[PDB]
């Protein structure tokens, strides 16, 4: 009746005020602000319960705290952040089109959650038990989810101070690492940090670097001092991963997956070090001779990195290798450690290669070429085939993995003399496995009765080296 | 293995519960027999 | 400037689509666009 009459009825309530910013009234903005303030209470915690346990109070009253810290802030911080994690990681350029942009304080407070989670976590692999998978687990997800660009580009100081003293405090983790397995090999604090770096140090670094290496953030949150600090890191992972030491016998995997995504990461080419004055991102180039002195610098670009060789040098070995019959038993940090990083870094080195842009040569940062990946890969084809039937592991499967990227500029012509005799070893082996097969047919299974382990084991390895090997095949 | 990893990623190379999670299409010998 | 090539097989009622000769795939690994349908009165090419 009402509207028969024509007596309009509005809403009668329209906003009032804007109720715009959406810098503070979103609710990543203030999830963040709690999270941030429940790790900084942990932390705080955290000192305390170190003061008070080696002192007269064992006992903690923050049982509680703890427990609700532990069981449900870290959780949440995992999940959330693997389901939001475009939304956090875009910026001008639109990698979700629907909608998000996370804002630059937003992607400031993630910058510094992770920081906050890292100092935690530094030397602290004991006091949470099992809670160790779950901070690892979160910084790992943080670190994938870190914006490096946008936050150094517009970011508090003090949150960019805390980003660069995270990788000054990994570096000086792992050149406590070297230093106290140096000369201490023979023999509870080198034991413990021995452990927190396997536990944390080298996933966190190795998910950092491959994230910045994706996302090409090298070449704006790794400079100056932190160029310094990621110097130290590379010479730390490198000796690591080429001393002979039983304690890196069994963790030497995780140092060359690490030195792989460093390598990925890093914009300054430390191997080819003579052609390091056109490299514009050069602390060498940057910093100058007053400011170099003054920092612990060599003074020199080639006596940057003594103990790693140049990239021809290593090329050498690498075509020694696999020619002299070397096996994995024998010399296995060559191929565990430096076939992962020279297949990073030729995958990221290619695009300023020469032959991407042959205009302005010789004034590019590196000297590599299509012709080094397909020497390379031809070398590895060559590893590979050596060792198929004998001193096999996992190491076939995983070098498998790293060398896809080298596979985009291989020529044709490798196939002719390299892709053949590799399933001709397979036919031989598979031949002779069925071979017993048509021997034995009537026993054939998992135990132990009538010398079925021998065909068991022949199977197992022949399988392995086919995913050694059809990886490779398929993308070739 | 998920063999996720090889197909998934050949696409840019190429410029054009674990029981329900877990198929076997991603075989590389089915996958090799397909591309070949 | 793609290319799509558009096949029906009513014989085994399939139907596959490819982008410049790569066969297009769903969300499993299948290369079947509609796995099964009736015949009826026939199909014609279309576009919208």
């Amino acid at each position: 009746f009402l509207q028969i009459n024509g007596y309009a009825v509005s809403r009668g309530f329209k906003d009032l005020e804007l109720d715009t910013p959406s810098i503070e009234k979103r609710f990543a903005y203030s999830f963040l602000q709690q999270l941030i303030r429940y790790v900084d209470e942990a932390h705080q915690y955290i000192l305390e319960f170190d003061g008070g346990s080696r002192g007269k109070g064992e006992h903690f009253p923050y049982e509680q705290e703890i427990k609700f810290f532990a069981k449900v802030v870290l959780p949440l911080i995992d999940q959330y952040f693997k389901n939001h994690r475009l939304y956090f990681l875009s910026a001008a350029s639109r990698p979700l089109c629907s909608g998000g942009h996370a804002s630059n304080k937003e992607k400031e407070m993630v910058t510094s959650l992770f920081c906050k989670l890292g100092v935690l976590v530094r030397h602290r692999i004991s006091l949470f038990g099992n809670d160790a998978t779950s901070i690892v687990n979160c910084l790992h997800i943080l670190g994938q989810t870190l914006d490096a660009r946008t936050v150094m580009k517009t970011g508090l100081e003090s949150v960019k101070s805390a980003l660069r003293a995270f990788l000054d405090n990994a570096a000086e983790d792992l050149e406590k690492t070297m230093e106290n397995l140096k000369q201490g090999q023979f023999t509870k604090g080198v034991t413990q940090i021995i452990n927190y770096t396997t536990v944390a140090l080298l996933p966190m670094l190795s998910s950092l670097f491959e994230h910045i290496g994706q996302h090409q953030f090298g070449e704006d949150l790794i400079l100056e001092d932190v160029q310094v600090s990621c110097y130290r890191i590379l010479t730390s992972l490198y000796a690591l991963g080429t001393s002979k030491s039983i304690y890196v016998e069994r963790q030497r995997s995780a140092l060359g997956e690490c030195l792989a995504a460093f390598a990925g990461a890093f914009p300054v080419a430390f191997l080819e070090t003579h052609l390091d004055k056109h490299n514009i991102y050069s602390i060498y180039n940057t910093k100058s001779s007053r400011e170099r002195a003054a920092l612990s610098l060599p003074t020199n670009v080639e006596d940057v990195c003594p103990n790693i060789p140049s990239l021809e040098k290593l090329m050498e070995e690498i075509v020694e290798l696999a020619e002299s019959g070397i096996r994995y038993t024998q010399m296995p940090h060559v191929m565990e450690v430096i076939l992962p990083m020279l297949c990073s870094y030729m995958s990221r080195w290619w695009e300023h290669g020469p032959e991407n842009n042959p205009e302005r040569a010789e004034m590019c940062c590196t000297a590599l070429n299509s012709e080094h990946m397909n020497t390379l890969l031809g070398n590895i084809l060559k590893i590979i085939y050596n060792n198929l039937g004998i001193d096999e592991g996992a190491w076939m499967k995983r070098l498998a993995v790293f060398s896809q990227p080298i596979i985009n500029k291989v020529k044709p012509q490798l196939l002719k003399t390299h892709f053949l005799p590799l399933m001709e070893k397979l036919k031989k082996k598979a031949a002779t496995v069925v071979s017993e097969e048509d021997h034995l047919k009537a026993e054939a299974r998992g135990d132990m009765s009538e010398a079925e382990l021998l065909i068991l084991d022949e199977f197992t390895t022949l399988a392995r080296d086919l995913y050694a090997f059809y990886p490779l095949l398929i993308r070739f | 293995i998920n063999n996720m990893s090889f197909l998934i990623t050949d696409t840019k190379s190429k410029m054009s519960r674990k029981g329900d999670r877990y198929s076997m299409q991603t075989s590389l010998i089915v996958a090799a027999l397909k591309r070949l | 400037g793609d290319v799509v090539g558009c096949m029906v097989d009513m014989n085994e009622h399939t139907m596959m689509f490819t982008l410049n000769g790569e066969i297009l795939l769903d969300d499993s690994g299948s290369e079947l666009a509609f796995k099964d349908f009736d015949v009826g009165d026939g199909f014609i090419p279309v576009c919208s």
